[PDB]
């Protein structure tokens, strides 16, 4: 759970998930994105469950 | 389950804790700096992996 | 005072050591604010990245939607998208090169830096 979107680390494991819940009381902005290790980039994909 | 650490730096003279369920595993002094040995010890990398 | 003599040159072993050390710490330290200067521009670089790509997401998207409907499909219509996603692509890439050129000039700052540091340490040793 990382509140803001700049807050994901540059780098991660390949498989990692993260949700970014941006205000906390809202359901505006809950996404979650999932690092990729080849590409080095941060792939907004389908939330966990 | 899990969780991650990003480490995007080292300055000299400070001190890093990782606390993790109630303890503090991880303690590290970086040296103040007078010798150029604490190259290492700042690096992101090496601190890392210490 | 063969003594006295010997202790102020002590003192000038202390001030030069001292000083040496004190050079050391200075510019390892300023290293230190480089090194974190440079992760924040990157994480700048990542942000504004981001920005590019959600615009993307809409300026592709409209190029679909209306070469969607227009009932032509074939080569040309493709070329429409395929130049557009190449902009973007070629944007992202400058974003990506103004960071390198950042992180190269503060490489060449903290080496020249420390070389300053190297030539000072050096004359304090030769007294």
């Amino acid at each position: 759970y990382a509140q803001s979107f700049s807050k994901l680390p540059p780098n991660a494991p390949n498989g990692y998930m993260v949700k970014i819940v941006g205000d906390a009381s809202k359901s505006a902005d809950q996404y979650y994105v999932r690092y990729d290790a080849e590409r080095k980039v941060w792939t907004e994909t389908l939330g966990w469950n | 389950q899990d969780g991650l650490i990003n480490v995007r730096g080292g300055q000299y003279g400070r001190e890093l804790i990782v606390h993790i369920n109630g303890k503090d595993v991880a303690k590290y002094k970086i040296p103040d700096g007078s010798q150029p040995e604490h190259v290492n010890n700042t690096d992101a990398q090496w601190l890392a992996e210490e | 005072g063969q003594n006295a003599q010997a202790k102020m040159i002590a003192a000038q072993t202390a001030a030069g050591r001292r000083q040496a050390m004190e050079i050391m710490r200075q510019t390892n330290i300023q290293n230190a604010d480089l090194s974190l200067q440079a992760r924040s521009k990157l994480e700048e670089a990542s942000a504004e990245l981001t920005s590019q790509n959600m615009q993307k997401v809409q300026a592709i998207g409209s190029i679909r939607a209306a070469i969607g409907e227009s009932m032509l499909e074939g080569s040309s219509m493709d070329r429409i998208k395929r130049v557009t996603e190449g902009q973007f692509i070629r944007e992202a890439n400058m974003v990506t090169e103004n960071y390198r050129r950042d992180y190269q000039a503060i490489f060449a700052q903290q080496l020249g830096g420390t070389q300053s540091a190297a030539s000072q340490i050096d004359e304090i040793y030769k007294s």
